[PDB]
């Protein structure tokens, strides 16, 4: 099983500031890493697919980068609507696995 | 457009079979891959599995083969069966398409001797 | 566009097919070779009115919507024209969904008849990746 590790586990930021969230895989997965957001009492929402491909309907301030085993999700100028949990997921190999997640909250 | 919704018991007893139904609207079940994902009390997500258009299935080894995902064309909905549950199976269950663009609302299912 | 063998292998590696769902990179280059001969604009009308599009000849009956095929299912939720671009993003994204089914790479007839069982890795040898 491929293991995805996300660090930091928690991140506090002031709206208007930018942040970058990390996700590393125990082995190479090419570009097969996706990013999800999840608010309390809500279902996960796909933000970025295949490491860096954009998703229709998602704010442009979200962007992903990486390949191999090192990936990052970036939020240019954080907004109030962005506070919640962020998870990366690999689809390179079965079973699909998720990283532990990073919590983004107001400073 | 497409919308998904989970339905089923919220409380189940240890050792019994947990079953959930996912209703799809806006398009045919036969036109996509369908999955099940659950969130454990600790903010931990686990991809349970999915069933592809050919009917072939892929289950997470972690489920030790207690899982089953079937489809019902006429009713345009698919299901999740999880056998011999323990308190370890207490979590919020979600159904979603393979692409990940369509998710249900998620439903908490608590396993308890009560 | 017609990719060179090594050019496509490097590109497909960039698009994460080096070891996707158990299939080594050689499989994908070999498949493209016998499916479209590395031509991204390649198309082929079938006997059922469906058409295969792209470097990977993706069928309009089950995978993409070209708007003129009977029981089109559009499993890749994408228009077939997107699979005819010089940019292989769409073709790859869709091919990954196809191979994620139980039929694996058997979905590609040319791959099954000319690659499955052969030294597919030969297709990436002698290349700067």
């Amino acid at each position: 099983d491929i293991v995805l590790t996300q660090s930091p586990a928690t991140l506090s930021v002031t709206p208007g500031n930018s942040v970058s969230l990390s996700c590393r895989a125990s082995q190479s997965i090419g570009n097969n890493l996706h990013w999800y957001q999840q608010k309390s009492h809500e279902s996960p929402r796909l933000l970025i697919k295949y490491a860096s491909q954009s998703i229709s309907g998602i704010p442009s301030r979200f962007s992903g980068s990486g390949s191999g085993t090192d990936f990052t999700l970036s939020i240019n100028s954080v907004e109030t609507e962005d506070f919640g949990m962020y998870f990366c997921q690999q689809s390179n190999s079965w079973p699909y696995t998720f990283g532990g997640g990073t919590k983004l909250e107001i400073k | 457009d497409v919308q998904l919704q989970e339905s089923g018991p919220s409380l189940v007893k240890p050792s019994q079979t947990l079953s959930l139904t996912c209703s799809v609207t806006g398009d045919s079940i036969t036109s996509d891959y369908w999955s099940w994902i659950r969130k454990f009390p600790g903010n931990r997500l686990e991809y349970m599995g999915y069933v592809s258009f050919s009917g072939s299935t892929y289950y997470n080894p972690s489920l030790k083969s207690r899982i089953s995902i079937t489809r019902d064309t006429s009713k345009n909905q698919y299901y999740l069966d999880l056998n011999s549950v323990t308190t370890e199976d207490t979590a919020t269950y979600y159904c979603a398409n393979w692409d990940g663009d369509y998710w249900g609302q998620g439903t908490l299912v608590t396993v308890s001797a009560a | 566009k017609v990719f060179g063998r090594c050019e496509l292998a490097a590109a497909m590696k960039r698009h994460g097919l080096d070891n996707y769902r158990g299939y080594s990179l050689g499989n994908w280059v070999c498949a493209a070779k016998f499916e479209s001969n590395f031509n991204t604009q390649a198309t082929n009308r079938n006997t059922d009115g469906s058409t295969d599009y792209g470097i990977l000849q993706i069928n309009s009956r089950w995978w993409c919507n070209d708007g003129r095929t009977p029981g089109s299912r559009n499993l890749c939720n994408i228009p077939c024209s997107a699979l005819l671009s010089s940019d292989i993003t769409a073709s790859v994204n869709c091919a990954k969904k196809i191979v994620s089914d139980g039929n694996g790479m058997n979905a590609w007839v040319a791959w099954r008849n000319r690659c499955k069982g052969t030294d597919v890795q030969a297709w990436i040898r002698g290349c700067r990746l």
